[PDB]
RNA sequence: CUCGA
DNA sequence: GCATCCGTGAGTCGAGG
DNA sequence: CGTGTCAGTAGTGTCACGGATGC
């Protein structure tokens, strides 16, 4: 009946009142983190609810089976996932903060590219700005501009050398 | 509950308070405080004045007090809690990640207990730890002893990013580091003019 | 399971305690599963029985 | 993005507002993979 | 942690 | 009605670990 | 995959001041 299902809940609350507080101390000595010890306690008592063989014999010490389950839980946490990560915290001192370099070299290159771009024909400029600035394919630019496939290949081939002419005329390093 | 369960309804934890806020008349409790405020003894009136200060704000503004109880917690974008790699091969992550990770770990375990129909003692003791975890994520150390990291160091919560001299306001908003600047030792120069 | 924002429970003065007229420690016993709290009671059914 | 806007409003964030901001739920507790440096799906760094 | 004004 | 206890705050900049 | 002879805290020398908290 309903009382038979409620007796199982009173049985779990009993082993809580006798073992949970002592098992928390045991996991606290093994890990050192109280928030982790609470996690080990809940998992250990959850496996006690799933193993009726350990809750069957009261004449056999069930506390020992709990300490061993908690021990084989804390030893599994101690493997690969903890191995790499657990070492540092950015909030903790002694860790270098991430930096990003300045955009000076990129801004100067962008300015020189924009100057050499202004000295190009509208066709060549609107083809290099659709191949490198928009990253389209050769046939994509051919479809957009309504021109031939080789027409895009030839315009790109010359406009690149036209930019090399303007850059080498201004002293841009190879 | 075993005897007169048909007559009353009770609960524990935070979901109970969520139900009390739902079963709460804002306007009635506000006017009830006003009736005490209009004519009352200062010993017991000052305690009703400050209560109206809290209740009247929820009444006028139009925002429900239910927001004080959370069904979902937001996660700050990763670049504000970055995880960097170390020159020794290992890694190092912000303490906010360990707090979010502990909330995720305990919330998924609670979902297991709810599915398995585990005893109410395990589910309730699990729900308590989820409360302490979110409490640690938002303000670790506010209630009780803080969640210590490796080496008994208190983990920095989300609110720690705004507190005091090291907080976001004083460290990065009232004062900043600037480009086009330098520093060196000073030396007296008599020949220099005042300008 | 729903959860409370610690800023409004533990932050002084307890904003939740001011809204529901509940004592701070009583609120502490409720949230962290130390005491049940009565949400509703059918007072008329109790009278008729 | 001009720099003249009058008021800065603050208020309680509804649990529905938290979902309105969120681009997805963080289900798994993992972070990344410690070889490929690729973040695990649905983790704290999910792409 | 240690030091400089 | 009052003693208790909790939470708040406690100069600025710079250098090497 | 399963676990079982008791199996037991860390860390401990600030302070002024105000007001919510509590017997």
């Amino acid at each position: 009946v309903s009382g038979a299902a409620a007796a199982e809940a009173a049985l779990m609350r009993a082993l809580y009142d006798e073992h949970a507080a002592v098992l928390w101390r045991y996991a606290l000595r093994l890990t050192g983190d109280a928030a982790q010890a609470e996690d080990v306690v809940q998992e250990t008592l959850l496996r006690a609810w799933q193993h009726p063989e350990v809750i069957g014999d009261t004449a056999r010490p069930a506390r020992a089976w709990l300490f061993t389950v908690a021990r084989n839980m804390i030893i599994d946490e101690r493997r690969s996932a903890r191995f790499r990560n657990v070492v540092g915290s950015t909030d903790q001192s002694g860790t270098p903060e991430q930096s990003t370099p300045d955009e000076v070299n990129a801004a100067l290159d962008r300015l020189l590219i924009a100057d050499a771009l202004a000295q190009l024909s509208a066709e060549h400029r609107a083809v290099i700005q659709r191949s490198y600035y928009r990253g389209w394919s050769t046939a994509q630019i051919a479809t957009d501009l309504g021109i031939a496939e080789g027409t895009v290949k030839s315009r790109l081939h010359y406009a690149v050398r036209a930019l090399r002419l303007t850059l080498q005329e201004l002293g841009v390093t190879r | 509950v075993d005897r007169y369960g048909e007559y009353f309804t009770g609960a524990m934890g935070a979901e109970s308070i969520q139900k009390l806020i739902e079963n709460f008349d804002i306007d009635a409790e506000a006017e009830s405080l006003r009736d005490v405020i209009r004519n009352g003894k200062g010993q017991k009136k000052l305690r009703a004045l400050k209560r109206l200060k809290v209740v009247a704000a929820f009444q006028q503004s139009g925002n429900s007090p239910m927001g004080m109880v959370l069904d979902a917690v937001p996660v700050i974008p990763p670049e504000l809690r970055p995880m960097v790699q170390l020159d020794g091969g290992r890694f190092a992550t912000s303490d906010l990640n360990d707090l979010y990770r502990r909330v995720i770990n305990r919330n998924n375990r609670l979902k297991r207990l709810i599915d398995l129909g585990a005893p109410e003692i395990i589910v309730n003791n699990e729900k308590r730890m989820l409360q302490e975890s979110v409490d640690a994520l938002f303000d670790n150390g506010r209630r009780g002893r803080p969640v210590t990291g490796p080496g008994n160091r208190p983990l920095k919560s989300l609110s720690d990013l705004l507190k005091g001299k090291q907080g976001r306001f004083r460290q990065n908003l009232l004062g900043k580091r600037v480009d086009y600047s330098g520093r060196s030792v000073i030396v007296v120069g008599p020949q220099l003019k005042l300008h | 399971a729903p959860v409370t924002h610690i800023w409004y429970f533990k932050g002084v003065p307890s904003r939740l305690g001011y809204l529901l007229d509940l004592a701070p420690k009583d609120l502490e016993k409720i949230i962290y599963f130390a005491a049940y709290v009565i949400t509703s009671v059918d007072e008329e059914m109790r009278h008729n029985e | 993005d001009v720099n003249f806007f009058d008021e800065l409003r603050i208020g309680l964030a509804t649990a529905e507002d938290i979902r309105q901001w969120s681009y997805g739920e963080v289900k798994k507790p993992e972070t990344i993979n410690y070889r490929t440096l690729k973040p695990e799906k649905d983790g704290l760094f999910c792409e």
